[PDB]
């Protein structure tokens, strides 16, 4: 926790329904945003802390 | 019915998504209660269900 | 049996209940009292208080 990894997602197609298969979690928690409305909107970059 | 763990939360007013949308729609003037529980004794089996 | 509890088969049992205006056949264990006319009262018909 004190070295997360920080990865930057840019210049791709992004599809979210693919994480549930990925990883097993039971909530998609979103914060300014909708886990079902991640498909239709879309952001300059994306990046992903592990 | 019987669901993945996952697709618990697509059981509700208002929710999209492949569940939702192709299994099982509530309605949006939904009034009652959802009642989900685990039951990885009983509808699991080795090698697949 | 040896997935993630994410990916674990759930039960789900969704009660839909009906807010008709026709007579109501499912109604639970309270008691029914008399009627009191002419008089001041509080009343309960059908759940409507």
């Amino acid at each position: 926790v004190y070295a997360w990894n920080r990865k930057r997602i840019s210049n791709c197609v992004a599809d979210y329904s693919v994480l549930y298969n990925f990883a097993p979690f039971f909530a998609f928690k979103c914060y300014g945003v909708s886990p079902t409305k991640l498909n239709d909107l879309c952001f300059t970059n994306v990046y992903a802390d592990s | 019915f019987v669901i993945r763990g996952n697709e618990v939360s697509q059981i509700a007013p208002g929710q999209t998504g492949n569940i939702a949308d192709y299994n099982y729609k509530l309605p949006d003037d939904f009034t009652g209660c959802v009642i989900a529980w685990n039951s990885n004794k009983l509808d699991s089996k080795v090698g697949g269900n | 049996p040896t997935y993630g509890v994410g990916h674990q088969p759930y039960r789900v049992v969704v009660l839909s209940f009906e807010l008709l205006h026709a007579p109501a056949t499912v109604c639970g264990p309270k008691k029914s009292t008399n009627l009191v006319k002419n008089k001041c009262v509080n009343f309960n018909f059908n759940g409507l208080t």
